[PDB]
């Protein structure tokens, strides 16, 4: 079991770690047929999404999909510094698998 | 109602999220009293012994700032809301304010980001009049909001127990226990008087912050 | 996969999108029966709904349509400057399909 | 569709609207067996329940009667100003069909 | 239907009113197998628990559980005044039925 | 029935507290598949887990895990001090049982 996000990214295929150290630019939420998703940026015009739910996810990430857009909603509206991001690169916008908060 | 005040501060806006707002010098219980504040003298605005002071207007801000932070490349006008930890200083000491034209109000404790509603930068001495708002910021809770009362500050003077104020009206209807074990007894009052504040703050503030609930999705 | 909200707008038919940037000024709330739903209005008047859940609405879109109704009462009570609204504009008010924040 | 709480209102029989303009005194709830229920005060002595859900209520309410009790819960807290509820009048305490914030 | 704290108590057997008019001074959340409770505190040592759910519990009550340890929490961190709270006296730590805050 | 955290602790064996009296450092959360998760960490470098829910757990324990990572992401927004953490200690990071906030 991981210490923290930079091992737990390290456990995946086709992830990386984003380095932010700044709070969300914005952020945007779809409840539009086939794009339930949020969209984040962050000043240095980084991109990522919350991926639709669909056959690429397992059951189990069904409730942890819907807490990461809670998380992000909530970090936004607060201004709280995000550290880092770890996403996976083979997608456009490239998704969220875990956020790391401090500061 | 939605009135402002004023405070140069060198400290950026980066700094005051960080910290929570423009907090007093001794914060980083520190000494909370009125009287020394007011009489404190150094590239600060007056902000010693717990309170923080601001002005009633921009114009009486910038003059202020260009006077003790002149030198500063870039420094900052923050422009905040009216508040019950905000004393008039002339009103609360009377006749002993010792800077009576300055005509402040300090806040008591500091002065927390949420009650920040924006700031000015000022480069070279230039006012840019462009004003930045503060997300923080709460306009409805705020403009509800006025400074405290004088019969509210009285009993935080914070005179020493010597002096004659504690004998004179409005003061020695409000004198703390030993004024007129004084000076312990106006700490622990500033103490109480902070901890009921700040316990008001959190509950708009962290309240909002929990409105995102839904408890039947889960 | 849209980057942004009017990408995103674009993807439907029926909609467009509303330039605010302004925070919200009514929040309206109905548990009234078959009137399960949001109102919210903005100071230049502009009305906007969260729909009642129907047959319009695929399953995927249900748990969306409860996360915007969350997502307008904390943007109205912390006063969040809201920058655009995707809608559909075939219904009277106008129906949230997505929401975007900025700062 | 109403765009507002007082058409809203029109659309049912037993109700009317009450305007407060003012925020909630207080906030009760309950956990206790058949009043698992709301109750809140305006400092005007007016009272209002969140009912007890109930064979009067259609499955679609079941969720919009929980989201009024966490709205409620929280317009309490953060000393919203409340501008009007429609309420049903055949109950005692007048019970809770919609509310409007605004101010 | 009652329309305040003190009268819903007095419908149940074994309750109790407590008039606190304060703070919570600790809040305590455990979700270790058979204590999937929350106890609170006040400072001079008044201790109340929201009951493990169990038999004694019918569904109706469930629901309303989670939302009174939701409610505890907010009011810990918001530092909100308690007013009263209605308790089963049957149970040690007493059992929190309702809570009221005002205003 | 335990009165306070530290007896809590004592009814399970593979348990220990720790006592921080401190705020949250860091917050990290996961919607990886199988890593679902969340981990604390303190300044003083000590590290917790919220566990992936898994075959040790029993069904009752499913929406307190949840419960778990609702307060520690809201006692790390608003910087409440942690007093004590009971937790599994043959688990790494320790795991998370029960946690008491206090000033
Ligand atoms: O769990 C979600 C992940 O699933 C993987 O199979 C995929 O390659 C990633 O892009 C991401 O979608
Ligand atoms: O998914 C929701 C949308 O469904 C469409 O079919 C409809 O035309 C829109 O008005 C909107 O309701
Ligand atoms: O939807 C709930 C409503 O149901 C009605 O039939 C009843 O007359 C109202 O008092 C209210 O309970
Ligand atoms: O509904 C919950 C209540 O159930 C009663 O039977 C019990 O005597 C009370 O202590 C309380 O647990
Ligand atoms: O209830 C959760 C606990 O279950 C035990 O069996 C296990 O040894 C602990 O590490 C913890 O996971
Ligand atoms: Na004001």
């Amino acid at each position: 079991t991981p210490q923290n996000i930079t091992d737990l990214c390290a456990e995946y295929h086709n992830t990386q770690i984003h380095t932010l150290n700044d709070k969300i630019f914005s952020y945007t939420e779809s409840l539009a047929g086939k794009r339930e998703m949020a969209i984040i940026t962050f000043k240095n015009g980084a991109t990522f999404q919350v991926e639709v739910p669909g056959s690429q996810h397992i059951d189990s990430q069904k409730k942890a999909i819907e807490r990461m857009k809670d998380t992000l909603r909530i970090a936004y509206l607060t201004e709280a510094k995000v550290e880092k991001l770890c996403v996976w690169n083979n997608k456009t916008p490239h998704a969220i698998a875990a956020i790391s908060m401090a500061n | 109602n939605d009135d402002k005040l004023y405070r140069a501060d060198s400290r950026p806006p980066d700094e005051i999220k960080q910290s929570g707002g423009l907090m007093p010098r001794g914060q980083s219980q520190m000494n909370i009293n009125l009287y020394d504040h007011a009489r404190g003298t150094t590239g600060f605005v007056r902000h010693d012994d717990g309170y923080v002071s601001t002005s009633i207007s921009l114009r009486s801000a910038h003059l202020v700032g260009q006077t003790i932070l002149s030198g500063h490349s870039t420094y900052y006008i923050y422009v905040i809301a009216t508040a019950p930890n905000m004393f008039n200083v002339n009103d609360v000491l009377g006749a002993y304010s010792p800077h009576p034209d300055e005509q402040e109000v300090s806040a008591l404790g500091g002065i927390p980001y949420s009650q920040i509603y924006g700031w000015y930068r000022v480069h070279f001495g230039v006012l840019d009049e462009q004003l930045h708002r503060n997300r923080g910021y709460r306009d409805r809770y705020y403009s509800n909001l006025d400074i405290a009362p004088a019969a509210d500050g009285y009993g935080l003077a914070g005179f020493p127990p010597e002096h004659r104020a504690w004998r004179e009206e409005p003061w020695i209807h409000h004198a703390p226990p030993g004024c007129g074990t004084c000076d312990e007894k106006t700490q622990s009052l500033g103490v109480k008087f902070l901890d009921e504040y700040q316990s008001k703050v959190k509950r708009q503030i962290f309240s909002g912050y929990q409105s995102d609930i839904d408890t039947h999705n889960r």
